[PDB]
DNA sequence: GTTTTTTTCTGTCTCGTGCCTGGTGTCTTGG
DNA sequence: CCAAGACACCAGGCACGAGACAGAAAAAAAC
DNA sequence: ATCAGAATCCCGGTGCCGAGGCCGCTCAATTGGTCGTAGACAGCTCTAGCACCGCTTAAACGCACGTACGCGCTGTCCCCCGCGTTTTAACCGCCAAGG
């Protein structure tokens, strides 16, 4: 049929994603995520919504904001394909190790 | 328990695509949840010890809002 | 003119914000001029991000700001941009950011 | 517990006057207006601290404004806010 | 003639309760004055962000222990921690 | 002094002094000075201890500056806290990657 | 004028950075990333000072200028 | 006779990884620095110490972004340094837009 | 795939009021 | 030499509703 | 390997200079005494955080399969290292005049 050689489907959705407004990680396996690591330091924990809301907001910017950085690594390493080194030299100059 | 293997690999593929990554090594999915989970510790920390100076045993959207203004990362949106 | 907002040919209150300079443990005393001066900047600053936002909302046709147009209107600027450096927004994203690598061509 | 909505309408209807709004986009530039106003605040403590003067006046805010935002808008803050010191103070 | 400020001779003695055999340049000497300037101006200023987020103005220990263990990293803030609280109770148990 | 009768090495008073004077609250307890002081004397404690260790490594008795930003960038919790902190006479790690060493 | 910033200073300062093999264009880069870090220090700087009704910019105001770009350094009494 | 290259650059390595003195010396520096002055408000006069704070910051600030731009070309398969790789660093940092 | 162009049903927003609380007028005095 | 306060006078400021009104989508429907 | 020889390390040496002791002041910590309300605390009320489940469905997982960027290799060509040859930055006392 067709099987389309690949090019427009990652690029496509990723104008799709551009255009998007809302979040992508959905919620309760990401809720239960953060109790799990809450349920560490102090144990039974209550939680009001819009606190985990911005947590998955300010979650996802963070990697996009990694994600972007790691993309212009990879356009310096003359590649399109990601490494984790690129990343982990993202995190090196951002100063939080 | 396993919540970090609560992270899938389409989201992970979404977040590139709104990251604008094309390409997608294998070895990057656990790496990722590694980071995030780091990330997520230190942010979390902090906004419990400012509920446990607030002496109430819920931590609110505002707390959370002044402990990542310490970190310096900080986020409007929800009033703080 | 009976309130100080009427004296000042403004929209914000200005006893509002000495009150806050009083109870905000920043100095011990507070001046006349410095909280009238203050209100006027951030007038200012308001009027002026405002005008991105009304040309960004124009833009799509849509009577009505959303997150997204702010977050266009700010980083299509680039002195609230370097503003903006360590600032996220809620329901933001970022901009179009296609590589030229990355076209069919 | 008072936000900034009625102000953010009057300055929308000296803008542009045929705009609507949400509610959590009021909620953002109130976010917005509240870090200013705090860092602005913040810095002119700083001068207070930094050069020994037990109070602030309107000097302290003029060189805070020039502090923290650059050229374009610090130039055009500093006029507004001359103008508007200069109308208050001729009544 | 104005009188200036330094911490020189504090930390100086713990330096020598730390280390009786030991030296200092006086340029360093300034540079731990500096650098007790500012983890008291973090400390300070999160004193202040907790009076303002909790509504109040009196400052007691008890902000003071949230603070350095809002700031300092765990191991090394719970061992200060211990260091003040045993200093506390060394205080007010007597006058 | 309230030092002594609390058995430590930093001035109560000029603290609760510059409480006052930095417009930090509007009222000040009594023994939050006290505790600040203790978190100061071991935080310089562990510092300048290991300052001593460094001073130990290159055999001098004068502390430089440079033992002690050597001594911020080895232990883990202290570098990042002072992440954002550089010192005037400090240097780095001597710090050589491999991969450029020739063969 | 900016070029008082001889290719062995910045080579020496590839060397306590580190760093082993040296390109071209580097030179006047490096002069001009250096050119613009210092605008912003020294004007914010001159602000400080312009407040302060003097004539001289102290290095105290350098300080709570380094720290007002978040570029905290001791030392010279800060 | 002739030495063999790269070494003599790791040997210097070795030897200015010791002396933290200062590496610009002072006359062009502060020419530089006045000249740079002299645009904001005319011929404002300078203490000496505050132009060694300067000296100082500028020569770490440098040495500093010059490690990570020194890990990028690492990562980047390449030993020699480019501009674009400074280019890359401050996009990570975010200086420039 | 993109995007445009009809209803529709529809969520928020602006008008509309009453309650109230902070904002205002001014002397003394002092820093 | 006018803010701090301290007291005396006050119309706005916001919470709550209502009805309307900009608006997201359903789904043809071209390029 | 392996020797010759640059490069660096490292040991008395002395010098000089500032770190540190030291010492006589005086001004803020102290000591003590007197109002006062901020807050530690008791207690009231209603919201909302939690847990649970049934139904819907769209979203993930596994695999089938080609395939095409990642990569190891190659040749190549070029242009920085470096060592040599001056060279001007910059900090400084004669020697003319010259009057």
């Amino acid at each position: 049929p067709h099987r389309y050689r690949p090019g427009t489907v990652a690029l496509r959705e990723i104008r799709r994603y551009q255009k998007s407004t809302e979040l992508l990680i959905r919620k309760l396996p990401f809720q239960r995520l953060v109790r799990e690591i809450a349920q560490d330091f102090k144990t039974d924990l209550r939680f009001q919504s819009a606190a985990i809301g911005a947590l998955q907001e300010a979650s996802e910017a963070y990697l996009v904001g990694l994600f972007e950085d790691t993309n212009l690594c990879a356009i310096h390493a003359k590649r399109v394909t990601i490494m984790p080194k690129d990343i982990q030299l993202a995190r090196r100059i951002r100063g939080e190790r | 328990r396993d919540n970090i293997q609560g992270i899938t690999k389409p989201a992970i593929r979404r977040l590139a695509r709104r990251g604008g990554v094309k390409r997608i090594s294998g070895l990057i999915y656990e790496e990722t949840r590694g980071v995030l989970k780091v990330f997520l510790e230190n942010v979390i920390r902090d906004a419990v010890t400012y509920t446990e100076h607030a002496k109430r045993k819920t931590v609110t959207a505002m707390d959370v809002v002044y402990a990542l203004k310490r970190q310096g990362r900080t986020l409007y949106g929800f009033g703080g | 003119a009976k309130t100080r907002s009427s004296r000042a040919g403004l929209q914000f209150p200005v006893g509002r914000v000495h009150r806050l300079l009083r109870k905000g443990n920043y100095s011990e005393r507070v001046g006349a001029g410095a909280p009238v001066y203050l209100a006027a900047v951030l007038e200012y600053l308001t009027a002026e991000i405002l005008e991105l936002a009304g040309n960004a909302a124009r833009d799509n046709k849509k009577t009505r700001i959303i997150p997204r147009h702010l977050q266009l209107a700010i980083r299509n600027d680039e002195e609230l941009n370097k503003l903006l450096g360590r600032v996220t927004i809620a329901q933001g994203g970022v901009l179009p950011n296609i590589q030229a690598v990355l076209l069919p061509k | 517990k008072e936000s900034y909505s009625i102000y953010v309408y009057k300055v929308l209807k000296q803008v542009h006057p045929d705009t609507g709004i949400s509610s959590k986009a009021m909620g953002i530039m109130n976010s917005f207006v509240n870090d200013i106003f705090e860092r602005i605040a913040g810095e002119a403590s700083r001068l207070a601290h930094y050069n020994k003067r037990s109070t602030i006046t309107s000097r302290e805010i003029q060189t805070a404004v020039r502090l923290l935002l650059p050229g374009e808008l610090a130039k055009h803050a500093v006029s507004e806010g001359t103008k508007a010191v200069t109308k208050y103070t001729s009544a």
